[PDB]
């Protein structure tokens, strides 16, 4: 029923730019916060960015603050990540995921739907 | 990051417990800690826990608990398909979302 | 199955998969214990208890018919 699918991944030179997108089906997109999470080859998961259902709140990891911009088009069930000033450290598989409401902490239940991942190589 | 052991292992039918330790600001402030399972070449998947108990008192295959700054995932009645990487996560008021470094679970003969 | 339809309708009101699962578990048949007895034992928080309870009570009412 619920599906997420990323696209926009590819090879890019350091200092370059790239735009990822994530399309969603099976749920009311605007009811859910969405996140981007990345995983470098053979490494662990690192949270990158999140955006509230309405788009009114955004959150970024320290390592991408000022370079990455998250957004969503609720009329098209689409999430975006604009990545600028890319460096080799940014090389990873990028996943979009459907997140829980951070306002529900201390009962935060995690990311319940994940895409397939798109590979970004900065070299 | 949250701290997990690098790897754990056991044989079919055994029970394994993976720990996850954070700070007072993340796991410490959480009443529930979420876990993910990642098979090789696949996206992570949220581990969904059963709320119903089995009639004999047999442990559920996947269960979790937490106390203070530490959380634990227990996998009992271990099966070959449980071979995977496991990640805990937590909300954090300034870092937003933290992950553990991951634990590789091997199912032996 | 109208039972399955009604339970899916209720679960559709809850957002997170964890909470939806709490509803489906609630609807599961148990003839040794009440919804209240089963719900007292839930460790996954108020959101889960709410869904579990609603689905448990509705499933019980339906099956009584």
């Amino acid at each position: 029923e619920v599906q997420l699918l990323e696209s926009g991944g590819g090879l890019v030179q350091p200092g370059g730019s790239l735009r990822l997108s994530c399309a969603a089906s099976g749920f009311t997109f605007s009811s859910y916060a969405m996140s981007w999470v990345r995983q470098a080859p053979g490494k662990g998961l690192e949270w990158v960015s999140a955006i509230s259902g309405s788009g009114g709140s955004t959150y970024y990891a320290d390592s991408v603050k000022g370079r990455f911009t998250i957004s969503r088009d609720n009329s098209k069930n689409t999430l975006y990540l604009q990545m600028n000033s890319l460096r080799a450290e940014d090389t990873a598989v990028y996943y979009c995921a459907r997140d829980d409401d951070y306002e529900e902490w201390p009962w935060y239940y995690g990311m319940d739907v994940w895409g397939q991942g798109t590979m970004v190589t900065v070299s | 990051a949250l701290t997990q052991p690098a790897s754990v292992s056991g044989s079919p039918g055994q029970s394994i417990t993976i720990s996850c330790t954070g700070t007072s600001s993340d796991i410490g402030g959480s009443k529930y800690v979420s876990w993910y399972q990642q098979h090789p070449g696949k996206a992570p998947k949220l581990i969904i826990f059963d709320v119903n108990r089995r009639p004999s008192g047999l442990s559920n295959r996947f269960s979790a608990s937490k106390s203070g700054n530490t959380a634990s995932l227990t996998i009992s009645g271990l099966q070959a398909e449980d071979e995977a990487d496991y990640y805990c996560t937590s909300y954090h008021p300034t870092k937003t979302i933290l992950f553990g470094g991951g634990t590789k679970l091997t199912v032996l003969a | 199955s109208t039972l399955q339809k009604k339970i899916e309708e209720i679960a559709a009101k809850y957002k997170h998969s964890v909470v939806k699962k709490c509803c489906y578990d609630g609807a599961c048949v148990n003839n040794d214990e009440t919804c209240e007895q089963r719900a007292a034992r839930i460790s996954l928080g108020p959101r889960c208890i709410k869904a579990f309870t609603e689905c448990c009570v509705v499933a019980s009412q339906l099956r009584a018919n």
